[PDB]
Order: structure tokens, then C-alpha cells, then sequence
């Protein structure tokens, strides 16, 4: 599973940043240490549902003009290989598996079992929220749905559960070959007003903190490290300077490829010899 | 009066940017100051 850190960063940042800027309480919590003036100015400009001004995020070298009132700029940076396993072997799988999904699913009644439906089939069930099925419940997964004994659990006929599971792709089996890569990605906020840049950097730090609970980087992009540069004038040739403070984010991910195996043994030929 | 008007374009990682030099000459008795602002309604500029 080749990793595109930049796209993941963008997808995590955009909705999360919009949600954070949606409400004032979270912003006030974030900007507790800042002075009244800059805090209130940033809140007036960008914060709130009905904010007239808006921030943006995008990759570097855009052929079009880019808004320099407040923008998050991303560039890919360097990368390095840090650790390897014997034969480049990372893991072995019997059934092809895709991404790990989290889905909410209300309990349902079936003639012998309570069940939960899901969007897609199941390759493996990791966890059901606040449940530890015993032998009596006889937890079974049958494609799309997971099921447990009806009678002794009948109080929970409409349990508002949620599920963490894994997609199923194929029944084939193979080996995972790959290594670990230690990658650096640079993120910088741009603004002709330095105070806006400072507040933007603080918001960036908070959303990076919040991201650590995300499933994907919990499973794929562990060992997050941060590093901040100095406030510098990005450009001097305009009528007014652009000010930005670059930040460097580090991640560790496992670049890997699935090598299928067609060998399947189903018969044995134990015979003696004579001389 | 205005001369040498230039629409100098710099293409960078942040994006494209319009900046250039234009040399002007005033009337008598007028004392301009740093970062004064002028606007020419007559002349229109294309942008995309």
C-alpha cells in the first residue's frame, strides 16, 4: 500500500479545519494564551459560520494566483529508509484486505440471532464498541453481517452500536513485501499580517495534535514529530511583504506490496521404497 | 505623468505574483509621501 502523505494531510486538514473554525468556543480554547487584540481580530475575520473571510489550503507551485490573506501551503520534502525486515517481509495474509473502516450500525433482530449490517463485506472484525462476546454468544461473521445469540441478549434488540472492521477484497493469499520509510513534509502558513500567521500556526498545531487519534495515522503514519522554523519574509518584491513560519512534519510509514501465491496443497503421496 | 509601466510576473511555489516598476512625475508644489496611493479609473487591466 503506497502512501501519499500529502493527499492524506489535505483530506485530514480540510474538514477538520473547517469544523474547528466553525465554532468560537474551540477557537477561544486554542487562543487562550494570546492577547485580546489579535485573538479577537482573528475571530472576527475567520471564525464563525457566517465568516466573510475564509482560509484555503493547497499544494505548491499553483499556476493560478493564490490568496495570501491566510493560506496553508504544503510541499512534499525529503524521505529516507530507516528500517528493514528479513527478506523485506512485513506480514502474511490469507485473505486480501483493504482499508480499515469504522461504521455505525444499529442492532437488528433475526429469528435466531441479533445482527448488525454493514456497508461492505468483512475480512476481519477488530472491535465492537463496549462489547466482549463470550462463547455463549457465539460471535459469527457471515459476509456483510455479524451476529450473536438472540435469547440471552434480548434486552439489547436496538443497541445503537458502532463497528471497527476491515474490507474484504479477495479470497487469495500472499505475502507482504516492503520496508519502512521515514518521511519529512513541510507545511507553512502565509499571510501579509504576521499576527494572522501566528494564530494560523497555533491552529495548525492544534489540528496536528487532534489528528493523532485518527484511525489512518494510528495504523499507517505512526511516530509524528514536529519542527518549526523562524518567522521570515517570504517575499519582499511586492508592495508589502509575505510573512510565514514553515513547519516540518515527520512520519513513519510502511511502503509495501502484496505478492500473491498460487501454491495450495490438498493431497499427500506418502509411499515407501524398495531395493 | 507616468512612464515605464511594467507588469512584472514572478512564478513561485506560493503562486504567481504581479509586481513591477512604474515611474511618475508630478506637478509643482505637491509634496508626495512614502506609500501614498494612486488609482487611474481610465486604464483597465486584464486579469484571469
Amino acid at each position: 500500500a503506497i502512501t501519499s502523505v500529502d493527499s492524506y494531510l489535505l483530506s485530514e486538514i480540510k474538514p477538520r479545519l473547517n469544523t474547528v473554525l466553525e465554532n468560537c468556543y474551540i477557537i477561544d480554547e486554542v487562543l487562550k494564551d494570546f492577547d485580546y487584540q489579535t485573538r479577537e481580530s482573528f475571530k472576527e475575520a475567520f471564525c464563525g459560520k457566517n465568516a466573510q473571510h475564509e482560509v484555503t489550503v493547497g499544494f505548491n507551485f499553483p499556476k493560478f494566483k493564490n490568496n495570501y490573506e491566510a493560506h496553508y501551503l504544503i510541499q512534499l520534502g525529503q524521505g529516507q529508509e530507516t528500517k528493514n525486515s528479513l527478506g523485506s517481509i512485513q506480514s502474511s495474509y490469507f485473505e486480501a484486505t483493504g482499508d480499515t473502516l469504522v461504521e455505525s450500525s444499529t442492532a437488528i433482530r433475526e429469528d435466531d440471532k441479533l445482527v448488525f449490517t454493514v456497508s461492505k463485506p468483512i475480512g476481519e472484525l477488530i472491535k465492537v464498541e463496549d462489547i466482549e462476546f463470550a462463547k455463549y454468544d457465539n460471535l459469527q461473521v457471515e459476509g456483510n453481517k455479524v451476529s450473536f445469540k438472540y435469547q440471552t441478549n434480548e434486552d439489547y434488540e436496538n443497541y445503537n452500536a458502532n463497528i471497527i472492521f476491515t474490507e474484504k477484497k479477495n479470497d487469495s493469499k500472499g505475502l507482504v513485501k516492503g520496508f519502512t520509510v521515514e518521511e519529512q513534509v513541510t507545511v507553512v502558513g502565509l499571510s501579509f499580517n504576521v499576527d494572522v500567521a501566528r494564530c494560523l500556526d497555533a491552529v495548525l498545531k492544534m489540528i496536528l495534535i487532534s489528528m493523532r487519534d485518527s484511525i489512518e495515522e494510528q495504523q499507517t503514519f505512526q511516530l509524528q514529530n514536529l519542527s518549526f522554523g523562524d518567522i521570515a519574509p517570504i517575499i519582499e518584491d511586492g508592495d508589502s511583504m509575505i510573512f510565514g513560519r514553515p513547519t516540518i512534519i515527520k512520519y513513519t510509514s510502511s511502503l509495501d506490496l502484496d505478492y500473491t501465491i498460487t501454491q495450495d496443497i490438498n493431497k499427500l503421496t506418502f509411499k515407501e521404497r524398495k531395493d | 505623468a507616468i512612464q515605464s509601466q511594467e507588469k512584472g510576473t514572478n512564478q513561485l511555489d506560493i503562486g504567481i505574483l504581479d509586481t513591477g516598476t512604474a515611474i511618475g512625475t508630478t506637478q509643482l508644489e505637491k509634496r508626495i509621501s512614502y506609500r501614498d496611493r494612486f488609482t487611474v479609473p481610465e486604464v483597465l487591466m486584464p486579469q484571469q
